[PDB]
RNA sequence: GUUUAUUAAAAACACAGCACUGUGCAAACACGAAAGUGGACGUAUACGGUGUGACGCCUGCCCGGUGCCGGAAGGUUAAUU
RNA sequence: CUUGAGUCUCGUAGAGGGGGGUAGAAUUCCAGGUGUAGCGGUGAAAUGCGUAGAGAUCUGGAGGAAUACCGGUGGCGAAGGCGGCCCCCUGGACGAAGACUGACGCUCAGGUGCGAAAGCGUGGGGAGCAAACAGGAUUAGAUACCCUGGUAGUCCACGCCGUAAACGAUGUCGACUUGGAGGUUGUGCCCUUGAGGCGUGGCUUCCGGAGCUAACGCGUUAAGUCGACCGCCUGGGGAGUAC
């Protein structure tokens, strides 16, 4: 199992699917056998640039540990996730827990 | 590059960012690139810069 | 380069005492068993060369390690193959 | 050449060039879902388009749409399919029930394939284009809402949406560039067919068109009351054009309906 | 007429050119004037006192309108992109601040190898 | 400073262009030039120092 | 391979290949006053068309004339009123 | 047997290679607001673009190439190489305590393999530079130098060719031999209070000692002083061409 520090961003106005992704998140990293130390959910912060047209967007934070069998899934989610924007996962760089 | 101010004065301070950028990152990219020049300028230009 | 548990494995079914890393019983399986996995990978990256260098190299010396072996004795050589298969 | 594993040169032998074959389409006995076929070329009549007459033909299997869904699916080996090159795939769904559909690249030990709203996007089944995606590779769409017409020329055909798109439209053509067609559409989505296929070259005369295409290729050919142009010594002054098209440039497509659609391009 | 007050200005400058375009806030153009589009031209132009009185020429055509103050787009180098700016404020005007909107790539396309005199 | 979090921390390396600073006129152990310069990078695509200030 | 049944089987047409152009589908295009039909239950890696004719190595300069492709501001311009 | 080759351990920095993502800048071409006689360009000019509205300029889309800044006198690899970022699969190299086997060893004609650029293939894409090409100008003149355009082709796999001032015009492996200012990595100890401080291994840049050197210069990274092996060289043109 890899450790993952993993951000991403979810578009503004949809940010009222924040919950139920969170938690359908979890719910298949715990499904797996896998591990999440670190996790935080950030906030709408203002954005530095025009990114996908319209500067404000909700961040989080999972800092994450699975196989890349299961983030793989996860991996393409966002992509076919309609409601996100920009999304990123850093690989392991081990476990790190608490920070902002 | 943003500069802007208040009590009109007509100032200056736009030298202030004449020296992040300007003609300098201009004659870079003005006629041609480098290539292997650079082979032989920031590895040979050096020369000039040891004392 | 491999797997920790898996190395340490080929060596205690490897050590004609237990620890005894650096011999060449094993270098040999080490080696081998580290192609055979390096195997299904190139025939895919057909042409990631400089990364196949080392595995050149690799099985290179895995064979100077026999030559070696057989060179000091062959009834260890012909239980080392008969074992690891190869002969190729 | 571009592909991988292999499609085969041809031993010089006997005045010879290249074939085409692939692993896996074992089984030809078909299933029984195919229709006889006729032939020639005529109509109720005299001729039309000149051309096509070789024999052996057959096996019309079937499918487009994918009027099932909410249900999988499981490829049971693709097939050599005639008249049109794209093979086939046989596809079982859980019901028990077997269809012919069309065979995108990557597909083969059954794999998934449902068709339905918002169902596996992958490379398989069908899912209506309001809710397909960024789509950058659709397929086989459909012109009206259950039609189901579109590019069948899977043989290696690309249709690409242009992301997600509004009003109810997009399109991007494989040639004909960029036309708009009803959002409320669908398509087989993967959009591939397999076109390691279509890159050979038959070889030799008839032995290849014969067994299909007769000899269109007429020219003048003298004889200048057969046609508009030909006779003389044996050359051919005069502003070339089959029956009196003008047959450079030129074009037709004088309207019916459509043209409710933006770009194409020209050259 | 709409009298502006709050519109921006585009100063290109091209080595052997530079044109002066007000616009306004938005974008929409406004007025305009430019060096060779001033009596002297070939290399005679270019020099900065010269594309000053271009500079004092889109004042007669941005005054038609309403600026109590403008900001300014530097897009060019050269000979006129700082005295362009002189015969500005002085014949009659205010202004913000300056932004320079000049070309950056992070290296993305080959330029014209050029001049090999 | 192995990461960006800290993008206060990192604030101040950069300017009035986001151009990224030297570890000329900072001499920074240079091998910390690296474990900072990277972080800009992989920081920047996510919405927080804008690559310019032109936009 | 084919061809002038019955004076010409050739250096003819053909031929695989190569190029051009057309055709987004109720395709282009062909028979039809028409309906309707062939292009096919095909779908731009698909079909008409036209030139050239396994293969290798090549395919220069001319847009003035004419085609056709594009523009439409101005000129002239039908029925019309 | 253990110091040579190495195996395990355990650290560590890095543009090492292949595949798959990607975000930002940037031209250009498309689409409309604005707006007017102008832009482009040279030594000047012309060719070309602009009243069928250039360029400026804005808001939008398509798309291809490349990753300013950081960047280094830097880093990596066996050479030719290689630069944002992310993800998987994968080399090598370095060091520390150790822990291990026990001369495996360094050399190699032929043998095999990698191969900047350019070019030939099949097929792809083709934003910008641009051979060839057409105008334009300079001259006696211009098949060129600058100007205006533009085909291939720079780009992609798949495959071929397999040469370059293929560079350090300086094989490899091994121990020697005065130092002096550095660069980057790795590990010991110093009120670790510290920027730093001191020993010590890989790599590296500049001076430069003896000494070698035909001079210029090499000089711990030797062109010093020795040791295994392989490559080539014997006067210029004719010629790396002919057969
Ligand atoms: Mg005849
Ligand atoms: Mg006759
Ligand atoms: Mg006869
Ligand atoms: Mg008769
Ligand atoms: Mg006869
Ligand atoms: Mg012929
Ligand atoms: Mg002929
Ligand atoms: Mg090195
Ligand atoms: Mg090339
Ligand atoms: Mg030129
Ligand atoms: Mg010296």
């Amino acid at each position: 199992m890899r450790h993952y520090e993993i951000v991403f961003m979810v578009h503004p106005d949809q940010s009222e699917q924040v919950p139920g992704m969170i938690e359908r998140y979890t719910a298949a990293i715990t499904g797996a056998e896998g591990k999440i130390h670190r996790l935080e959910d950030w906030g709408r912060r203002q954005l530095a640039y025009p990114i996908n047209k319209l500067h404000k967007a909700h961040y989080v934070l999972m800092n994450v540990e699975a196989p890349q069998e299961v983030i793989d899934e996860l991996e393409t989610t966002f992509r076919f996730n309609d409601a996100v924007i920009r999304s990123m996962v850093m690989r392991t760089k081990h476990a790190v827990t608490e920070a902002s | 590059i943003k500069v802007r101010e208040n009590e009109p004065f007509d100032v200056a301070l736009r030298r202030f960012k004449r020296s992040c950028e300007k003609a300098g990152v201009l004659a870079e990219v003005r006629r041609r690139e480098f290539y292997e020049k650079p082979t032989t300028e920031r590895k040979r230009a050096k020369a000039s810069a040891v004392k | 380069s491999l797997s920790t548990e898996a190395t340490a494995k080929i060596v205690s079914e490897f050590g004609r005492d237990a620890n005894d890393t650096g011999s060449t019983e094993v270098q040999v399986a080490l080696l081998t068993a580290q192609i055979n996995h390096l195997q299904g990978h190139f025939a895919e990256h057909k042409k990631d060369h400089h990364s196949r260098r080392g595995l050149l190299r690799m099985v290179s010396q895995r064979r100077k390690l026999l030559d070696y072996l057989k060179r000091k004795d062959v009834a260890r050589y012909t239980r080392l193959i008969e074992r690891l298969g190869l002969r190729r | 050449v571009k592909c991988k594993p292999t499609s085969p040169g041809r031993r010089h032998v006997v005045k010879v060039v290249n074939p085409e074959l692939h692993k896996g389409k074992p089984f030809a006995p078909l299933l029984e879902k195919n229709s006889k076929s006729g032939g020639r070329n005529n109509n109720g009549r005299i001729t039309t388009r000149h051309i096509g007459g070789g024999h052996k033909q057959a096996y019309r299997i079937v499918d487009f749409k994918r009027n099932k869904d909410g249900i999988p699916a499981v490829v049971e080996r693709l097939e050599y399919d005639p008249n049109r090159s794209a093979n086939i795939a046989l596809v079982l769904y859980k019901d028990g029930e077997r269809r012919y559909i069309l065979a995108p690249k990557g597909l083969k030990a059954g794999d998934q394939i449902q068709s339905g709203v918002d169902a596996a996007i992958k490379p398989g089944n069908t899912l209506p284009m309001r809710n397909i995606p960024v789509g950058s590779t659709v397929h086989n769409v459909e012109m009206k809402p259950g039609k189901g017409g579109q590019l069948a020329r899977s043989a290696g055909t690309y249709v690409q949406i242009v992301a997600r798109d509004g009003a109810y439209v997009t399109l991007r053509l494989r040639s004909g560039e960029m036309r708009k067609v009803e959002a409320d559409c669908r398509a087989t989505l993967g959009e591939v067919g397999n076109a390691e296929h279509m890159l050979r070259v038959l070889g030799k005369a008839g032995a290849a068109r014969w067994r299909g295409v007769r000899p269109t290729v007429r020219g003048t050919a003298m004889n200048p009351v057969d046609h508009p142009h030909g006779g003389g010594e044996g050359r051919n002054f005069g502003k070339h054009p089959v029956t009196p098209w003008g047959v450079q440039t030129k074009g037709k497509k004088t309207r019916s309906n459509k043209r409710t659609d933006k770009f194409i391009v020209r050259r | 007429r709409k009298q502006v007050s709050d519109g921006v200005a585009h100063i290109h400058a091209s080595f052997n050119n530079t044109i002066v375009t007000i616009t306004d806030r938005q974008g929409n153009a406004l007025g305009w004037a430019t060096a060779g589009g001033s009596g002297f031209r070939g290399s005679r132009k270019s020099t900065p006192f010269a594309a000053q009185v271009a500079a004092e020429r889109c004042a007669d055509a941005v005054k038609e309108y309403g600026i109590k103050n403008l900001e300014v787009m530097v897009k060019g180098p050269g000979p006129g992109r700082e005295s362009t700016i002189r015969a500005l404020n002085a014949a009659g005007f205010r202004i913000t601040n300056i932004t320079d909107v000049t070309p950056i790539p992070h290296n993305g396309c080959r330029p014209p190898k050029k001049r090999r005199v | 400073e192995i990461d960006y979090k800290d993008i206060a921390t990192l604030k101040n390396y950069i300017t009035e262009s986001g151009k990224i600073v030297p570890s000329r006129i900072t001499g920074t152990r240079a091998k910390y030039q690296r474990q900072l310069a990277r972080a800009i990078k992989r920081a920047r695509y996510l919405s927080l120092l804008p690559y310019t200030d032109r936009h």
